[PDB]
Protein backbone atom coordinates (compact mmCIF):
# COMPACT_ATOMS: atom_id res chain seq x y z
CA UNK A 1 0.00 0.00 0.00
CA UNK A 2 2.84 2.43 0.39
CA UNK A 3 4.03 0.86 -2.82
CA UNK A 4 1.10 2.28 -4.27
CA UNK A 5 1.00 5.67 -2.34
CA UNK A 6 4.80 6.25 -4.05
CA UNK A 7 2.85 5.67 -7.35
CA UNK A 8 0.34 7.63 -6.80
CA UNK A 9 3.04 10.24 -5.64
CA UNK A 10 5.12 9.86 -8.71
CA UNK A 11 1.85 10.62 -10.87
CA UNK A 12 1.43 13.55 -8.86
CA UNK A 13 4.90 15.03 -10.15
CA UNK A 14 4.49 14.25 -13.23
CA UNK A 15 1.62 15.60 -14.29
CA UNK A 16 2.79 19.00 -12.12
CA UNK A 17 6.39 18.69 -14.53
CA UNK A 18 3.78 18.30 -17.61
CA UNK A 19 2.09 20.93 -16.62
CA UNK A 20 5.40 23.39 -16.11
CA UNK A 21 6.26 22.27 -19.63
CA UNK A 22 3.11 22.75 -21.11
CA UNK A 23 3.76 26.45 -19.68
CA UNK A 24 7.03 26.53 -20.66
CA UNK A 25 5.97 26.06 -24.54
CA UNK A 26 3.40 28.47 -23.78
CA UNK A 27 5.64 31.24 -23.38
CA UNK A 28 7.35 30.73 -26.71
CA UNK A 29 4.41 30.91 -28.36
CA UNK A 30 4.03 34.04 -26.79
CA UNK A 31 7.55 35.24 -27.39
CA UNK A 32 6.39 34.64 -31.29
CA UNK A 33 3.74 35.64 -31.33
CA UNK A 34 5.13 39.05 -29.59
CA UNK A 35 7.91 39.30 -31.55
CA UNK A 36 5.89 39.08 -34.75
CA UNK A 37 3.50 42.28 -33.35
CA UNK A 38 6.93 44.25 -33.31
CA UNK A 39 7.94 43.19 -36.97
CA UNK A 40 4.62 44.41 -38.17
CA UNK A 41 4.84 47.34 -36.35
CA UNK A 42 7.93 47.86 -38.31
CA UNK A 43 7.00 46.95 -41.35
CA UNK A 44 3.95 48.86 -41.34
CA UNK A 45 6.67 51.84 -40.31
CA UNK A 46 8.85 51.41 -43.57
CA UNK A 47 5.38 50.61 -45.65
CA UNK A 48 4.79 54.80 -44.29
CA UNK B 1 -1.65 56.28 -63.44
CA UNK B 2 0.53 57.55 -60.21
CA UNK B 3 -2.76 57.57 -58.20
CA UNK B 4 -3.53 54.02 -58.76
CA UNK B 5 0.28 53.34 -57.46
CA UNK B 6 -0.40 55.55 -54.36
CA UNK B 7 -3.82 53.99 -53.56
CA UNK B 8 -2.45 50.18 -53.97
CA UNK B 9 -0.16 51.05 -51.47
CA UNK B 10 -3.27 51.74 -49.32
CA UNK B 11 -4.32 48.06 -49.88
CA UNK B 12 -1.04 47.00 -48.66
CA UNK B 13 -1.72 48.38 -45.44
CA UNK B 14 -4.92 46.77 -44.98
CA UNK B 15 -2.69 43.84 -46.13
CA UNK B 16 -0.60 44.14 -42.84
CA UNK B 17 -3.22 45.75 -40.47
CA UNK B 18 -4.69 42.89 -40.81
CA UNK B 19 -1.76 40.60 -40.23
CA UNK B 20 -1.16 43.12 -36.93
CA UNK B 21 -4.51 42.19 -36.08
CA UNK B 22 -3.46 38.15 -36.25
CA UNK B 23 -0.48 38.60 -34.18
CA UNK B 24 -2.27 40.44 -31.92
CA UNK B 25 -4.96 37.92 -31.13
CA UNK B 26 -2.34 35.01 -31.12
CA UNK B 27 -0.41 37.72 -28.03
CA UNK B 28 -4.40 38.05 -26.39
CA UNK B 29 -4.51 34.12 -26.26
CA UNK B 30 -1.27 33.05 -25.66
CA UNK B 31 -0.91 35.90 -22.53
CA UNK B 32 -4.23 34.33 -20.89
CA UNK B 33 -2.75 30.95 -21.13
CA UNK B 34 0.63 32.15 -19.98
CA UNK B 35 -0.96 33.57 -16.77
CA UNK B 36 -3.18 31.39 -15.77
CA UNK B 37 -0.21 29.00 -15.15
CA UNK B 38 -2.71 26.11 -13.79
CA UNK B 39 -6.37 26.42 -13.37
CA UNK B 40 -8.19 26.35 -10.41
CA UNK B 41 -9.31 22.25 -11.31
CA UNK B 42 -5.79 21.07 -12.19
CA UNK B 43 -5.03 22.53 -8.55
CA UNK B 44 -8.15 20.51 -7.39
CA UNK B 45 -6.58 17.17 -9.15
CA UNK B 46 -3.34 17.62 -7.49
CA UNK B 47 -4.76 18.20 -3.79
CA UNK B 48 -7.03 15.09 -5.08
CA UNK C 1 28.16 26.78 -3.63
CA UNK C 2 28.03 23.27 -4.41
CA UNK C 3 25.65 22.66 -1.16
CA UNK C 4 21.89 21.45 -2.18
CA UNK C 5 18.86 21.95 0.31
CA UNK C 6 17.01 19.23 -1.48
CA UNK C 7 19.46 16.67 -2.12
CA UNK C 8 21.72 15.99 0.77
CA UNK C 9 23.89 12.53 1.26
CA UNK C 10 22.34 10.70 4.58
CA UNK C 11 19.34 12.18 4.33
CA UNK C 12 16.51 10.41 6.13
CA UNK C 13 13.63 9.03 4.44
CA UNK C 14 11.11 11.55 6.40
CA UNK C 15 12.46 14.66 4.48
CA UNK C 16 12.60 12.73 1.14
CA UNK C 17 8.78 11.51 1.64
CA UNK C 18 8.18 15.48 2.90
CA UNK C 19 10.20 16.40 -0.30
CA UNK C 20 8.05 14.28 -2.31
CA UNK C 21 5.06 15.95 -1.37
CA UNK C 22 6.20 19.79 -1.89
CA UNK C 23 7.62 18.49 -5.07
CA UNK C 24 4.56 19.86 -7.11
CA UNK C 25 3.77 23.43 -8.36
CA UNK C 26 0.41 24.70 -6.19
CA UNK C 27 2.24 25.45 -2.79
CA UNK C 28 -0.50 27.09 -0.85
CA UNK C 29 -0.61 27.00 2.61
CA UNK C 30 -2.76 24.04 3.32
CA UNK C 31 -0.38 21.48 1.25
CA UNK C 32 2.49 22.95 3.10
CA UNK C 33 1.39 22.39 6.15
CA UNK C 34 -0.44 18.61 5.62
CA UNK C 35 3.37 17.65 4.52
CA UNK C 36 4.90 19.16 7.80
CA UNK C 37 2.52 17.63 9.76
CA UNK C 38 3.11 14.33 8.30
CA UNK C 39 7.28 14.91 8.60
CA UNK C 40 6.12 15.55 12.50
CA UNK C 41 4.38 12.64 12.78
CA UNK C 42 7.05 10.78 11.33
CA UNK C 43 9.80 12.60 13.27
CA UNK C 44 7.98 11.94 16.57
CA UNK C 45 7.68 8.21 16.07
CA UNK C 46 11.63 7.84 15.36
CA UNK C 47 11.85 10.20 18.69
CA UNK C 48 9.66 7.76 20.72
CA UNK C 49 12.41 4.98 20.34
CA UNK D 1 13.45 61.69 -53.60
CA UNK D 2 16.42 59.45 -52.95
CA UNK D 3 17.21 60.34 -49.46
CA UNK D 4 13.29 59.11 -48.77
CA UNK D 5 14.66 55.79 -51.01
CA UNK D 6 17.32 55.89 -48.43
CA UNK D 7 15.52 55.73 -45.25
CA UNK D 8 13.38 53.44 -46.40
CA UNK D 9 16.34 50.63 -45.57
CA UNK D 10 17.07 52.22 -42.33
CA UNK D 11 13.38 51.08 -41.89
CA UNK D 12 13.90 47.62 -43.31
CA UNK D 13 16.96 47.26 -40.85
CA UNK D 14 14.38 47.45 -37.71
CA UNK D 15 12.12 44.83 -39.34
CA UNK D 16 15.11 42.41 -39.57
CA UNK D 17 16.46 43.60 -36.26
CA UNK D 18 13.32 42.47 -34.66
CA UNK D 19 13.25 39.36 -36.51
CA UNK D 20 16.98 39.13 -35.21
CA UNK D 21 15.31 39.71 -31.72
CA UNK D 22 12.16 37.23 -31.97
CA UNK D 23 15.20 34.14 -33.40
CA UNK D 24 17.77 35.14 -30.11
CA UNK D 25 14.44 34.48 -27.31
CA UNK D 26 13.88 31.37 -29.36
CA UNK D 27 17.61 30.29 -29.00
CA UNK D 28 17.47 31.60 -25.65
CA UNK D 29 14.51 29.69 -24.53
CA UNK D 30 15.19 26.27 -26.42
CA UNK D 31 18.69 26.02 -24.85
CA UNK D 32 17.22 26.36 -21.56
CA UNK D 33 15.24 23.66 -22.26
CA UNK D 34 17.51 21.26 -23.76
CA UNK D 35 20.67 22.21 -20.84
CA UNK D 36 18.20 21.06 -18.17
CA UNK D 37 17.38 17.74 -19.65
CA UNK D 38 15.28 16.47 -17.01
CA UNK D 39 14.37 18.65 -13.96
CA UNK D 40 15.32 18.41 -10.21
CA UNK D 41 11.73 16.86 -10.06
CA UNK D 42 12.02 14.42 -12.50
CA UNK D 43 14.30 12.68 -11.44
CA UNK D 44 12.68 12.27 -8.36
CA UNK D 45 9.75 10.82 -10.01
CA UNK D 46 11.64 8.08 -11.66
CA UNK D 47 13.41 7.20 -8.29
CA UNK D 48 9.65 6.99 -6.95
Amino acid sequence: LAASATKITADNISQSEAWRRRRQEWEIQKNNAESEIRQIDAQLEALA
Amino acid sequence: MQEQALTELDAEKKILEQSRAGAQSRVDSYRALYDENVSAEEKRTMDL
Amino acid sequence: NFVDPTLRTGQTGMMNTMLEQLSQSELNKDTLENGFRQYLTAFEQVADL
